[PDB]
């Protein structure tokens, strides 16, 4: 039961098309479709297309310019995104329908995501800052400063493993035309710093740049 | 007992805009009737095979109103919203029947028109297609293009073809257009095609069915049936 | 267009059920069909379906959820509220006919109050290198959320330099992010001190001077 989809970012006006990938088998008869989420706030189903007598399903917002197709041997659906507006920034799951019994009632399951973006400003990797440190407590709380990066999203795992705890921050934009910068922690035993190796890696998938560099004691 | 409370089997199943609601579920003994004359086809016109219809509505297990094919997108070609009427409206507002869609010219030339649903899960599938008789062919080419023009519902199980007749029929809620109404029914195997270069009204909702046979106390003229025993004749 | 609408974005302990609900335009339900499906977002990743048909509990989502409604207005309803679910929660396409998401509601979870557990931090010798200079202060772990102010002990207009932005938690109301930047060998003393202050009467964290 499984969905992968893919695409980053457009200079407005570009066409895109994010693929998507099915296992789980039986592809050949069912339904498939996306569904964009807004930022800010989200919204709606951009497409719904159908297993026989191939017949399209679009949003009148969308109608003119997507074309949503499906392959049923390498077993993937599209969507090819065309003449593209600001407005139609989201990140699109990729989503199937459980029919079965009279109706088509809904999908049970989408794929975790891809974020496309639609802008102008070219594609920037994070800079990456480590975060130490006085008074001894029983846990340490440390950090990894990432900075000025463009678009989205960005993953921060802490060497994989300790990855419990662990939270991170929702990257504002620092005024310039792009550049998001986020912050990430851990909260951890005294005695694992100082002597346990503690990394902080981060992922920018579209500027295809993964990193990560020890947060050094000071 | 499935029973209407604001309109006769017409407009229930087509959509006329008094008919909306209902009740809940579907599994049904046999219709009730709340009987509308002058008001039962909004949009005047002949019901065919209406009554065999009458008696397939009968006994019944479920029922479906799905999307046949949705409104917006299912006609690339043809104009989608245009056509709804004073004969059929509602709010004041001129509405037309829920089910299906009238399409009326896009941006006058009217193409073959391919469309077709393939059945999979076997119920009965009951598809309805109205079909449009304009009053003249000034109502006729300002609708459907092509003066001369046809209808065609393949099947296996049903074909038909059909072919407007136009002429100005009395005025029946201030229209002299007449329209027609037909019901096919596909089953687990077949699949439907539809195609016309116009005068069709092409189905929205259409309904998934299962059926027994059945019914039988009715009005003179507007499972359960002998079980095992009952807990008398035989074991007590 | 198909609308539907939710009760808004109202807030509840773990204690327990909170109805978040759906109004239709139209009748969404024949019947013995109805339409609207449930869908749980965790706020901050993908989609989850809950309650479709309005009746049928998702084999494979928890028990506690709830649904029931007519045809023209909908509920969702989670009884024993559980730290986990807290998730802007949609409503979904309705009938088959243009499909429309009726757009959310928060779901605030009421615990006791917390915290902060303030962290300071200094820039790094690489940002410097590259003339950054910024300071980073966590706050996380608190409950509600929360004022932060810095002391570099100097009189400037707030000390500008926007910064924060946070989450929500699964398990509090975590981690309020606040960082002051600047350049190079610059600033003024070694002194910047997050006074952060919340529902708590002081909580200082100093900077270093060494
Ligand atoms: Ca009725």
């Amino acid at each position: 039961k499984l969905q992968q989809s893919g695409g980053g970012v457009v200079q407005p006006g570009g066409s895109l098309r994010l693929s998507c990938a099915a296992s789980g088998f039986t592809f050949s008869d069912y339904d498939m479709s996306w569904i964009r989420q807004a930022p800010g706030k989200g919204l709606e189903w951009v497409s719904g297309i159908l297993g026989g007598s191939e017949r399209s399903y679009y949003r009148d917002s969308v109608k003119g310019r997507f074309t949503i197709s499906r392959d049923n041997s390498r077993k993937t659906l599209y969507l090819q995104m065309n003449s593209l507006r600001a407005e139609d920034t989201a990140v699109y799951y990729c989503a199937r329908h459980g029919s079965p019994g009279y109706t088509l009632y809904a999908w049970d399951y989408w794929g975790q995501g891809t974020m496309v973006t639609v802008s102008s400003a070219s594609t920037k990797g994070p800079s990456v800052f480590p975060l130490a440190p006085s008074t001894s407590g029983a846990t340490a709380a440390l950090g990894c400063l990432v900075k000025d990066y463009f678009p989205e999203p960005v993953t921060v795992s802490w060497n994989s493993g300790a990855l419990t705890s662990s939270v991170h921050t929702f990257p504002a934009v620092l005024q310039s035309s792009g550049l998001y910068s986020l912050s990430s922690v851990v909260t951890v035993p005294s005695s694992s710093l100082g002597t346990q190796t503690y990394i902080c890696n981060v992922n920018h998938k579209p500027s295809n740049t993964k990193v990560d560099k020890k947060s050094c004691a000071a | 007992p499935l029973h209407l409370g604001k309109c006769n089997i017409a407009g229930w199943i087509l959509g006329n805009p008094e008919c909306e609601s209902l009740s809940t579920a579907s599994s049904w003994s046999y219709i009730v009737e709340t009987s509308s004359s002058d008001n039962g086809t909004c949009y005047p016109g002949d019901f065919i095979d209406y009554e065999e219809l009458r008696e397939q509505l009968s006994s019944v297990s479920s029922f479906e109103r799905f999307e046949i094919f949705p409104k917006t997108s299912s006609w690339p070609n043809h104009d989608s919203n245009k056509g709804v009427t004073a004969a059929c409206p509602h709010a004041g507002a001129k509405s037309f029947y829920k089910n299906l869609i009238w399409l009326v010219k896009k941006g006058n030339s009217y193409p073959k028109l391919s469309k077709s649903y393939i059945n999979d899960k076997g119920k009965e599938v009951l598809v309805l297609w109205g079909i449009h008789h304009p009053s003249t062919s000034a109502d006729q080419q300002s609708l459907y293009q092509n003066a001369d023009a046809y209808v065609f519902v393949g099947s296996s199980r049903y074909s038909k073809k059909f072919k407007p007749e136009i002429a100005i029929r009395p005025k029946v809620r201030d229209q002299e257009g007449r329209m027609n109404y037909y019901w096919t029914l596909v089953e687990p195997g077949d699949k439907i095609t539809f195609e016309a270069t116009g005068n069709l009204v092409v189905p929205r909702y259409a309904f998934a069915m299962e059926r027994n046979a059945g019914s039988g106390i009715i009005i003179s003229d507007t499972v359960d049936d002998g079980f095992l025993d009952i807990w008398t004749y035989n074991a007590e | 267009i198909q609308m539907t609408q939710s009760p808004a974005s109202l807030a509840v302990s773990p204690g327990q059920r909170a109805t978040i609900t759906c109004r239709a335009s139209e009748s969404v339900s024949n019947y013995g069909i109805n339409f609207i499906n449930w869908f749980q977002q965790k706020p901050g990743q993908p989609p989850k379906l809950l309650i479709y048909t309005a009746s049928n509990k998702g084999t494979g989502v928890p028990a506690r959820f709830s649904g029931s409604g007519s045809g023209t207005d909908f509920t969702l309803t989670i009884n024993p509220v559980e730290a986990e679910d807290t998730a802007n929660y949609f409503c979904q396409q309705t009938k088959e006919v243009p499909y429309t998401f009726g757009g959310g509601t928060k779901l605030e979870i009421k615990r006791a109050d917390a915290a902060p557990t303030v962290s300071i931090f200094p820039p790094s010798s690489e940002q410097l290198t590259s003339g950054g200079a910024s300071v980073v202060c966590f706050l996380n772990n608190f409950y509600p959320k929360i004022n932060v102010k810095w002391k570099i002990d100097g009189s400037e207009r707030q000390n500008g330099v926007l910064n924060s932005w946070t989450d929500q938690d699964s398990k509090d109301s975590t981690y309020s992010m606040s960082s002051t930047l600047t350049l190079d060998e610059y600033e003024r003393h070694n002194s910047y001190t997050c006074e952060a202050t919340h529902k708590t009467s002081t909580s200082p964290i100093v900077k270093s001077f060494n």
